[PDB]
RNA sequence: ACGGGGAAUCAGGGUUCGAUUCCGGAGAGGGAGCCUGAGAAACGGCUACCACAUCCAAGGAAGGCAGCAGGCGCGCAAAUUACCCACUCCCGACCCGGGGAGGUAGUGACGAAAAAUAACAAUACAGGACUCUUUCGAGGCCCUGUAAUUGGAAUGAGUCCACUUUAAAUCCUUUAACGAGGAUCCAUUGGAGGGCAAGUCUGGUGCCAGCAGCCGCGGUAAUUCCAGCUCCAAUAGCGUAUAUUAAAGUUGCUGCAGUUAAAAAGCUCGUAGUUGGAUCUUGGGAGCGGCCGUCCCCUGCUCGGCGCCGGCCCGAAGCGUUUACUUUGAAAAAAUUAGAGUGUUCAAAGCAGGCCGCCUGGAUACCGCAGCUAGGAAUAAUGGAAUAGGACCGCGGUUCUAUUUUGUUGGUUUUCGGAACUGAGGCCAUGAUUAAGAGGGACGGCCGGGGGCAUUCGUAUUGCGCCGCUAGAGGUGAAAUUCUUGGACCGGCGCAAGACGGACCAGAGCGAAAGCAUUUGCCAAGAAUGUUUUCAUUAAUCAAGAACGAAAGUCGGAGGUUCGAAGACGAUCAGAUACCGUCGUAGUUCCGACCAUAAACGAUGCCGACCGGCGAUGCGGCGGCGUUAUUCCCAUGACCCGCCGGGCAGCUUCCGGGAAACCAAAGUCUUUGGGUUCCGGGGGGAGUAUGGUUGCAAAGCUGAAACUUAAAGGAAUUGACGGAAGGGCACCACC
RNA sequence: GAAGACGGUCGAACUUGACUAUCUAGAGGAAGUAAAAGUCGUAACAAGGUUUCCGUAGGUGAACCUGCGGAAGGAUCAUUA
């Protein structure tokens, strides 16, 4: 059954951008998807999106550029110290010059670069480049 | 995907967006509850109550009209059954199958469908014991089952 | 891996532990049967006593006669056909001589043309068979 | 297998090692018992036994090197029966004695660091700069290289006086003197077909000898053997065998595979295991830089200091959903590792050192997990009120209890504090998130070779009887066995039994799979669709355990039509225990009980999401011109044209993948992580031996090793080949 | 206050038998693997001259053959109202 809702989302907008779609419906919705997307938006990877409120879990409709090469989930949500976060961006991003690991800290769901300057580790959610 | 079938059916009931009551429905929440009591006294389940209501009396959802839902209206006053209607219906079906299978030992398909129904029971029993709406001492035994109508 | 649960450490370790036994190189080293049935008893080299000089017919293709030496090992009393290296070095091996005997190179597997001979003769009467072949040491008799 | 600190390897993960100098443990040939002492179950103490062994006047006595040397033995495998308490420390009554602890030499290519085996000139020579020449040649002012050519200048290997070193010596360092041209004061070890750096040289051998990790070389021009010359590589080292690490993404957490190369359980249920939908705080107040940035605030009630006419602002305790997580803090032997400083002459090392008595070092980092501490509260679990024994309030009742209290001293119950039992009222906006393109259950009209029980039918087959007429019939590539004038085969009417359900019948349906097809009835069951029904996370997959499970086969009945393992023949054949033919027992059928296996196949686990197009079909639903039937409108069937869901499929596409064949899944994979079960690790040996277990048996489930091997295998291409298909040519073919 | 004895206790050892972990001897049997050229055939690969293969039976000098059900990895993706 559906277990990692953030997996369904990121794979669906990855599939869609590979196909060259201008926007994509992602048809379950969680607050964790919405925080992840806002992080991808702040770095300009995806376009300004839209959360459709039915009275169940939402549906989101995500405007896409051709900037997002790949977004993806790391399942399971492994715990990451500030020590380990080099070895993740070492093996999980395509360079040091770009790409962002999203990881849910206590401070909030955010990129690896802000998790450095805030000096807070946490659980790796995914990554995008 | 179904529990005990390969079936990937999508025959779901689909409630509308607007939880807000319609205009035409003149019955107040109290007279709906009074009619729910009248149906429960006749000897109907919250499933059968809800059907009879939305058909003949134009009341889509009792939860929309009132605050609460049909079992919780039955349960508050004490018209609700001791053991849930859905676990009743599986035990009812298991007693029906087992009676058929008393004189039909050749019917191997029946025997397999019995084991599937037995598994549905044990599965629901286990759920309701976590919610203590059945006693922890309760366990569906097929020899004790014919007394549970 | 085919179970990426965060709480699956033992299934992943206990599977790997079980599936390492289906490897040859592991099963060999991690049972007594390979280390027991080893004629050398897990040793690199072994002194034994020549009990006959044996011609072994080379393999199917190429066809020489490979001059090996039937050896009673001291430590075990076990029987070994051990090859003698370079041209005309079976002339240096009198019968009932204590020979130091090594492997052939393939960790107890048969090498080249020589069927079921896993060993070479290194020294004969505690004098090196390279030194006898080069003529540096003379055979003490 | 003594554990650990640690060691090797090493992208990141890891893998292997740790007997071995520090920590902790254990034992003194094996067990056992105990004396003394603060401390021992001590063994350079004692007491037995066991094993072994010494001395003996044969009565007795003595023994414990897994301390330092040394010996035997065992082995592939490991050093002197040396000097010394001077250093380091330890013991003692002790500045004084003692220490095989320790130190110093000896042996020492385990290993690590530095580092000789020549340098320089003049000449012949040759290559490269330049005036110059078509080419040659000239010059060498500039270079660079080679010749047992010649020439001095060198410095230590060694030899060796002395000092220094040191317990006394040694080595090192210092330093008189000797000490080099074939600098004979002589560099090896392995290679030279490919991988793999370097000869298609010469002489020998002739599938021999041998080489060869693998592929290969060797049968008379050997690039591979045996040598010569030559060249290459590492170099005071280099080869070999074996363990082990990387290479191995060939154990795969990072990160492998499972249609066909090895591989998905026959199928399903199912408990632990693992994984699990969405949802519960946000806006602004205070301030700065040039609309955007960085900060402080958005819980409450006993003890005193920036103060005030009992309390206001604030300081310090103590209660405060519970955990994982992250960040910080405490704490965590050195030695090792990283690492700071520092000219051991450099370096490995060392912990020292530096300055014309002074100054300075002996830092620091890391120390998984578990434990302790304090911030953060995203993510994940868990919680609280739903017959109300629910909060927040003040009140009235009841059992036991600090005394401030009668000027100091005789009897009390009280307020007061403080804790239980319990009655009413008000107050809370009084308490239940939603109803998943998750799931169960109810409901509705359907649907289907779904299953069971019964009933019913149909030819046909075989046998039997009757009637007819005739001599053949069966059977085969050809015959024969078999039947047959006692009438077979054939034709007609019947009868009986047992199988089986043609055609309709489909890339159609149903079933978990195995499987399922005459009619009709009963019985329970089921998917799909429809739903503004209900429950509200109940779920996904699954060690244990379990149901069903073709055919054959086993046991006990019933029946035996056909067909037919074995067998009897008859042919073919060289043989023919086979293919062909005629008989034919078990069996095939039914009932009860086993058995649990198939190429049980889609050779493709299940669940979920996403990513193309097309026309079909089956089931349900919904909508739309028209034709037809129940004709008398309806409304239902039958067609017709669409749409939606679910299913079996098909075609098509550079979605993408794949070794390809191919796959809308086998895709969404180095841009590698949705959940989970089973399972593979070169070919054989082998699904064998052995043990267990299930079975009456046949066998099934679990299941090795030795040993053997350089391939076995997959897909595709080209060719040859066919006792495959089609086309074409030829009087070396036919007509 | 010595020997010594009774009893207890720890308990080495010894005798007897069984259970049993490893190693070794074994008449005979029955396998497997390896050889350059042994004998009988020709089962398999071409429709391999009876298509091959799976399961399960029985049989036979041997590869094998035959029954029953299954598979295409078939020699047909098709065969016409």
């Amino acid at each position: 059954v559906r277990m990692n809702v953030l997996a369904d989302a990121l794979k669906s907008i990855n599939n869609a951008e590979k196909r060259g779609k201008r926007q994509v419906l992602i048809r379950p919705c969680s607050k964790v998807i919405v925080r992840f997307l806002t992080v991808m938006m702040k770095h300009g990877y995806i376009g300004e999106f839209e959360i459709i409120d039915d009275h169940r879990a939402g549906k989101i409709v995500v405007n896409l550029t051709g900037r997002l090469n790949k977004c993806g989930v790391i399942s399971p949500r492994f715990d990451v110290q500030l020590k380990d976060l080099e070895k993740w961006q070492n093996n999980l991003l395509p360079s040091r010059q770009f790409g962002f690991i999203v990881l849910t800290t206590s401070a909030g769901i955010m990129d690896h670069e802000e998790a450095r300057r805030k000096h807070t580790g946490g659980k790796i959610l995914g990554f995008f480049f | 995907g179904r529990m005990h079938a390969p079936g990937k059916g999508l025959s779901q009931s689909a409630l509308p967006y607007r939880r807000s009551v319609p205009t035409w429905l003149k019955l107040t929440s109290d007279d709906v509850k009074e009619q729910i009591y009248k149906l429960a006294k006749k000897g109907l389940t919250p499933s059968q109550i809800g059907v009879i209501l939305r058909d003949s009396h134009g009341v889509a959802q009792v939860r929309f009209v009132t605050g609460n839902k049909i079992l919780r209206i039955l349960k508050s006053k004490g018209l609700a059954p001791d053991l849930p209607e859905d676990l009743y219906h599986l035990i009812k079906k298991a007693v029906a199958v087992r009676k058929h299978l008393e004189r039909n030992r050749k019917d191997k398909d029946a025997k397999f469908r019995l084991i599937l129904i037995e598994s549905r029971i044990h599965r629901l029993a286990r759920y309701y014991k976590t919610k203590r709406v059945l006693p922890p001492n309760w366990k569906y035994e097929s020899s004790t089952a014919s007394a549970l109508v | 891996g085919k179970c990426r649960g965060l709480r699956t450490a033992r299934k992943l370790r206990s599977h790997r532990r079980d599936q390492k036994w289906h490897d040859k190189q592991y099963k060999k080293a991690h049972l007594g049967t390979a280390l027991k049935a080893n004629p050398f008893g897990g040793a690199s080299h072994a002194k034994g006593i020549v009990l006959e000089k044996v011609g072994v017919e080379a393999k199917q293709p190429n066809s020489a006669i490979r001059k090996c030496v039937r050896v009673q090992l001291i430590k075990n009393g076990k029987k070994i056909t051990a090859f003698v290296p370079n041209d005309g070095c079976l002339n240096f091996i009198e019968e009932n001589d204590e020979v130091l005997v090594a492997g052939f190179g393939r960790k107890g597997h048969a090498v080249g043309d020589i069927p079921g001979v896993r060993f070479k003769v290194v020294k004969v009467a505690n004098v090196s068979l390279l030194a006898l072949y080069k003529g540096k040491k003379e055979r003490p008799r």
